């Protein structure tokens, strides 16, 4: 009765998951306060970066492996990446952590093949 | 000061809004289109400045074609106050709006028909953004509730199943009763997508829960409420059974026979810094 | 099939559309857009998917402000089955569009004034889609009985001027009948557009099916039908003696009486590597 | 009758003449393939560059002759290009294909000045 | 009375903040002046300078620190990049200057810090 | 002057104008669009030739969809007589045009009912054009009188106020008078977009003030007027205190009885070259 | 065949005209613009037919805002006969035009009132396009008939003063008798324009005629004129003294005496190839 | 009377001066054909190269020079640069005319020089 001239419309807040990467300025930044001491400045680090693990996981897809497993190795590896940066080295951090993180999941990986 | 400005410099326009607009004001539509995009306005920069002031990450104001959208990067993070009183700033501002119009209208500067029209369109959108479904504001107030008696993971599977159930029957309805409806077609599109992504991604937000969890430093402390656990299960279904906002002290269950407390900073300590994960409790009960 | 679900996910769209959507959503032409919106997509869906199962070289799937085109890149290359197979597969899927609106009807679930809209513009389209004017659909199926008749140049001419005389009969058409309805001159000038464009490189399309017949992978291999041809002529001009789907094995004469009997193979090799380009063929039999 | 309303909206299928210009990636496969010998490959690189030609063609206009006879020569130019090319020294297949196209046509274009 | 026509145009002059960046033949020559001593060239090219400072200010945003300081310490470092720069390395100014820029602020921030 | 010339060949025109003049054009209202074109255009061309005159850096001369501009890139450097100078160069050119349109009525080479209508449009645009808003012609006329009279940050920030108010105050009488004529409208959210854009850059309008301030080259040397200072407050925060077109001898104060007299010169050089920013001044006495 | 294709791909427009057509589309004026877009067009295309048919080369055929132009490259060229058919090309399909829209009227398929604005427009156009003024097509045939006469720099002076004088006068009508009309003001500011940039290239359209003079090799050779010259004047006025399509031989007069004539392919050979220019014929009588 | 209704229009032919410069493939058939005779093609090279002396007299202009001689003595070394092409050098012919003329006109000032 009502109906037909309702214009129904939407609003709201549309949380994320991965907040964007960071630019040229603040993970020097970041850093220098994780080097003073910091844990927000690490807890930001290894939030921002998110996006890296959540491609990595699914490139190890059809395998024949459950997704917790996959991506709480990859945290653990990014962690890992994350506490040990040596950034005079000349490198972007992106890849260092990239290969932390796929190194760690090979490790896995043999480990279970040695087990099973 | 200077935040207000940094906000009002971070409002984005759709482009097919500005098409909609340009024929909507050839046609003769105008006395609703000016309506409309005030109260949808107005809904989300109650949102924002409720958001700004508790200092959140805002990344747009975008404004599509069939509503508005404030998008922020805090999920599952901030604690429950902060977000119930971000999420509660949306269905108020109408009150003030028709107060605002009915004192408007009182001294004559706004015909009668155009009150009709204004007042209607304000109840009807503040009706539908208060329906019981992910994301909207329904949504979001149900999950509220349930994660102040459920834990965490439960909380978020039993809102997606019955968001899930919601929609459908939603669906259902519209497609076979209602004739046509274009307006509400996109409705039922754009919640079935926000729906399917939001479940696609169930496990990035427990982690990050997590890691928000381990990193905080007195932040609050509060409410105290010892658990329980077997010998059975590994440390992973242990973390599942925690709840927002409150400290879990773990009694170590050797087969019958309890041996003392468990602090939950030496769990996380072992599962994130010690990295002494894929073991059950007991490997936890004689570490290094 | 995977590259069917990939062609359907990248559907390229013109802007005007979007333009022409808005103006119907804001005066009301909304069920009428989606039927034929409906009605052209599976059209074009069925020529996508009759085309990929043959494994041709689709490159996009377009959405013009007037109907919608599937852009393969394969001309004068292919079997006839197969491009034959290809085409019927548009007006052959109609029915099952009609028998499933008609039972929806039966079932009650849309009105009855709904129905017939959805009848009169399925079968509109149809009998439209089936004029024999190049491209359309009815010339594409004139070509190949042309073809299959006669030899691939004069075919080609012949389909072009029958199309042009046509086109020129339903140009006279509208203009005494019905002046107005834009929608006719829309048709009249993109035929006339594509029959100019067409006919601009008729060079290059014979070279393409020359060269397809130079490296033949001998695709089912068919009959053998001699050609009585004098040693006086040119070898271009003897080369636009050949039958689409067949072997053309020649016979040389001269002056009265055939000298020998020659193949398709050792004239497309001296043709296309002995530089020998217009030159003669009476020293073919013993070019070297 | 009904003719005043009919909305005439067309729906076919469009035959590209010149397929638009390959990658980089597969083409190589497609060279190596040549290299180990088939028709096929071949096939396609002579037919993926025939709007070099067509340039080629539509630049040597202001003379007179006709198109069928260039067309030819164009593509027994395109064919010789492909067939004799190096990839020893180092540059672009398409610009070795245009310098044979353009060589080719100045060399039958000698002849025929010289026969009339 | 004749309210209902008046047509409300506008007509005035508009002073620009930034001035646009300048080219390269008289930018040369305003250093071969400076060379030569001249406070007016000077002035002028540091004020045509003013947009980089204005986009590392406002990069190093989401600190908490107020924008005055900024931007005089911003000023500073341009002006001293301007001053103190080298044409023999063979680079190109800008990126001389927002280096500079960078390495003050970036030294003020490590004081700021240690001082807090 | 030959530059005049070049900034008369080289008029940017915005592509909106093209569009109003066709549609104009297709209706029937030319006449009113060419007085309305030549007033705008003469009103800034003697703005333009004014400054040339001063040898500014002038860098585009623009016509907008709703009047034209002068992009002049001098803020807060000059002397003030060149800034009144430029200014009154507009106001004071209508004299002119009115006299031109009358002589040209009497001889009768126009008709009775055009003469009204340029000389109504001329009136009404130079009244609105004289009004005292930010940046029009009569703010940056009242800007002049106040840093005349105060220094030039407290005369920009009390500038800007007064420019808001009247802002607010034009913005009522046009939603209760008019709320049609689409000009008011325009007009208004050009003046309230311009205000925010030009309040964005307060700092950097000081900062390019002070640098003009150091490399003075002494233009009409003037006279000098002592400042009563403390020798405990910062020096940024006393620099804040410098009156434009003027000389300020700094007295410092310790602890009631004054130490010494300070000029521009050696505080200016301290602060843009000894690294000292925000500091201190009490040991700008005996620096190092 | 393939030219008059070759010429159906050089076609331009303006895209100002763009917008034109699509503001008068929705506006209303639809039963004008077809008819203005046809005369014109069929006006050009009569030119460009018969410029292609005698082998010149054709740049475009671009249409403009307020009429159309075609772009040769032959500039004092070609001989009498070849631009006058060119020319007089335009001012012919009027009549066809005519004939075949009264022919259309007659068997009723287009209104009466339609046939009266048709004819209308069509008469306008070819009257104005006879007016005797640079370029149009009276100046041209006026040129035409001064060069048959006189020698061709005398014919290429007064043509550009008579020109001239006609358009002051058409000026000064339009700007100061006529009210307005939008429509003449253009027409006057290009025909001002055009006039002014042929006077300002009066030297290269004379090198070229001589160049094309001297490169002609037994080019249909025509009247003989013999002509007498003094020894005053050096080679360049003896020069200046030439006429289209006319070969002339010289008379050196010694004093008094006269000595023979005087070949025209030697004077020029001189001139070019033996570099013996900056001289009187009394060096040329005594050459190398 | 019948005005303010006209709309008049324009339709003309509009010779141009300057020929448009010959493209990449032109300018070679040109000079074959010359090479081996023909005369109209030394007659379309010259005529085609009249743009380059249309801003070489005006570069020479505020001297006190009547732009005929100037003009007809760069037609006179625009025709030198073209009888005497050697295109072997590896050089553009446009270059190779400028400096013809410009050579040309300069050696015709320095005789009116010695001359006066
Ligand atoms: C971020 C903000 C975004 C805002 C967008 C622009 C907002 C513009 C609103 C446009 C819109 C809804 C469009 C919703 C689409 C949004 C979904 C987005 C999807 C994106 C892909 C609202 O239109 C309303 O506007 C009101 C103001 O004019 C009017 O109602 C007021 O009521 C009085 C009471 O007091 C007032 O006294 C009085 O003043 C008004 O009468 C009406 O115009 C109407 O109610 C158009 O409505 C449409 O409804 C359909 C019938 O279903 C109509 O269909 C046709 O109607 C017949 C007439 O032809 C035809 O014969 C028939 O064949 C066909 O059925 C359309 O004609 C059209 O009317
Ligand atoms: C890739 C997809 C592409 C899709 C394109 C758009 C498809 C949308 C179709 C739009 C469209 C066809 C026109 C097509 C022209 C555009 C051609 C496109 C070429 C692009 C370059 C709808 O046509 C149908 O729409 C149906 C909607 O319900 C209606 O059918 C009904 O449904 C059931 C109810 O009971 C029944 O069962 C059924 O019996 C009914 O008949 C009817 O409106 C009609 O049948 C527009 O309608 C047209 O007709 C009339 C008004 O009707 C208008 O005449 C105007 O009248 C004056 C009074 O204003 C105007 O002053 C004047 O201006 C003009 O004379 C037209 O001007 C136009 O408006
Ligand atoms: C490459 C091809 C380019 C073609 C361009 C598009 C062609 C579109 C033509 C548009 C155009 C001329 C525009 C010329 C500009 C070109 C110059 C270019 C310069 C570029 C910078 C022709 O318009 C004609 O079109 C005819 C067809 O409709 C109509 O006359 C037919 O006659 C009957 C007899 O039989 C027929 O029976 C019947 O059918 C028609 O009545 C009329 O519309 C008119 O005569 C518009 O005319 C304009 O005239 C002016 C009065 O000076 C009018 O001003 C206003 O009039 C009052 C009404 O508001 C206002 O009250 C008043 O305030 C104001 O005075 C305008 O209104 C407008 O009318
Ligand atoms: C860089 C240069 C920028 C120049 C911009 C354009 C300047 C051109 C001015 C155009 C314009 C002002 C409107 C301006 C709005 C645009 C604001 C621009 C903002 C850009 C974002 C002309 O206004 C003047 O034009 C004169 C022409 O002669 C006439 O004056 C006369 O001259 C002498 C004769 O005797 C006498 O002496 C003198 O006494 C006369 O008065 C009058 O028309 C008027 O004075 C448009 O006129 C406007 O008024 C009326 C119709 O009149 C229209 O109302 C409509 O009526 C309904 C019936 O249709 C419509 O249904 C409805 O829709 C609408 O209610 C308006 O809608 C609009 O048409
Ligand atoms: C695979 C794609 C599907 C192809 C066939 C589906 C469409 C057939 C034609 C129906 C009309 C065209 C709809 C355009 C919009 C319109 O015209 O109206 C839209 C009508 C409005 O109904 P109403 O307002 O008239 O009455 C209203 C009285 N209550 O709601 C619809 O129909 C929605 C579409 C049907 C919903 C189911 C979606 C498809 C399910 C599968 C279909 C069956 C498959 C085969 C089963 C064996
Ligand atoms: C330097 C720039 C010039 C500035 C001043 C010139 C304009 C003054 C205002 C006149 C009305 C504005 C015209 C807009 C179009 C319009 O409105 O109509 C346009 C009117 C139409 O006349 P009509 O249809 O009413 O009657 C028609 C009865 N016959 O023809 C004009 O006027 C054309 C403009 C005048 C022509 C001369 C050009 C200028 C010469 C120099 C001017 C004098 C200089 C000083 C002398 C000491």
């Amino acid at each position: 009765f009502v109906v037909k001239e309702l214009v129904f419309l939407v609003s709201y807040v549309k949380n994320n998951a991965f907040p964007q990467p960071l630019s040229s300025s603040e993970e020097k930044k970041y850093l220098e306060l994780m080097a003073k001491g910091d844990e927000h400045a690490r807890n930001m680090l290894i939030e921002h970066n998110l996006r890296l693990v959540a491609h990595i996981v699914k490139k190890f897809e059809n395998t024949g492996e459950d997704a917790e497993d996959l991506i709480s190795i990859g945290t653990i590896g990014l962690i890992k990446g994350i506490e040990s940066y040596s950034a005079g080295k000349g490198t972007k951090l992106a890849t260092y952590a990239a290969r932390c993180i796929e190194n760690e999941i090979l490790m896995h990986l043999r480990a279970l093949k040695k087990t099973k | 000061m200077n935040k207000w400005l940094d906000l009002i410099l971070k409002i984005h326009v759709h482009p097919f809004l500005w098409i909609i607009a340009a024929l909507g004001l050839l046609t003769g539509h105008m006395k609703a289109l000016l309506c409309l995009l005030l109260i949808v306005l107005i809904h989300e920069l109650g949102h924002a400045a409720l958001a700004v002031f508790f200092s959140w990450r805002i990344k747009r104001v975008f404004l599509l074609p069939f509503g508005g959208t404030v998008e922020v990067e805090e999920h599952g993070n901030r604690p429950l106050k902060e977000e119930f009183a971000v999420i509660i700033a949306g269905p108020l501002q109408h009150i003030w709006l028709q107060f605002a119009a009915w004192m408007l209208a009182e001294v004559s500067v706004i015909h009668q028909h155009t009150f009709e029209l204004f007042t209607f369109y304000n109840l009807s959108i503040l009706f539908v953004n208060l329906l019981p479904i992910w994301p909207l504001d329904g949504g979001k107030l149900l999950f509220l509730l349930f994660s102040k008696q459920l834990p965490f993971q439960k909380a978020h599977r039993l809102n997606l199943k019955t968001s899930l159930c919601f929609c459908l029957l939603l669906g259902c309805w519209v497609l076979f009763v209602i004739p046509l409806q274009i307006s509400a077609w996109v409705l039922f599109v754009f919640l079935a997508v926000s729906l399917f992504e939001e479940y696609r991604q169930r496990h990035y937000i427990h982690v990050r829960f997590l890691l928000e969890r381990y990193y905080g430093k007195n932040r609050e402390l509060e409410k105290l409420l010892p658990l329980t656990v077997k010998a059975e299960d590994k440390v992973y279904h242990v973390m599942a059974e925690f709840k927002r906002g409150c400290k879990h002290p773990i009694i170590i269950e050797k087969s019958g026979q309890k041996l003392s407390q468990l602090d939950e900073n030496e769990v996380l300590h072992a599962y994130f810094a010690d990295k002494r994960t894929n073991s059950s409790m007991e490997e936890l009960l004689l570490p290094y």
